[PDB]
């Protein structure tokens, strides 16, 4: 009964912008940003 | 590009071609590469000394040659026939 109705709402947002600027390259390249954003999944899935 | 233009405008050298075929390279910019090479290699005399090497997270040759080679009419045609066969695949990585 808190405001959780803005927290996990704030991370959702913050989540659904992590999949924004994850770049795809083609067929199994990588740059650091996405192994960054492979990690910070991990946060995501965890706080969910 | 003729052969008495480039042996009297620049001393002979010892190039080494550097080929990416990480992923990133796949399409359109290796099609572009490999003419690229094999248009390179044409610019060298028989006093020039070449090599191919490819990295994608691992660097090695690309024939049967490990070194320097004299860059005649038979080695340039194996490096060539060599260069057309690659393919895109990994990542990236220079320092290799
Ligand atoms: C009328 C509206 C006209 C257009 C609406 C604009 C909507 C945003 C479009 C995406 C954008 O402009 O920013 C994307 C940017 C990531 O791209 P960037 O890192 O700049 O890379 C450049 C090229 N490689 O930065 C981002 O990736 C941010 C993307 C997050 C937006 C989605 C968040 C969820 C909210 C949905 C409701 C909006």
């Amino acid at each position: 009964w808190k405001p959780f109705e803005t927290i996990i709402l704030l991370t959702i947002f913050a989540n659904c912008v992590a999949l924004a600027v994850y770049l795809p390259m083609p067929e199994d390249d990588n740059n650091s940003l996405n192994l960054g954003l492979e990690k910070l999944e991990y946060f995501f899935l965890t706080v969910f | 590009r003729r052969p008495w233009y480039i042996q009297g405008a620049a001393s002979p050298k010892d190039m080494l071609i550097l080929v990416d075929v990480s992923g990133s390279v796949s399409g359109l910019t290796l099609k572009l590469i490999r003419t690229s090479v094999s248009e390179m290699l044409e610019t060298l005399s028989d006093d020039d000394f070449v090599n191919v090497a490819s990295f994608n997270s691992n660097a090695q040759d690309v024939s049967c040659f490990q070194h320097l080679v004299q860059a005649n009419v038979r080695n340039k045609k194996v490096l060539k026939d060599a260069v057309n066969n690659i393919t895109a695949k990994g990542i990236t990585d220079y320092k290799k």
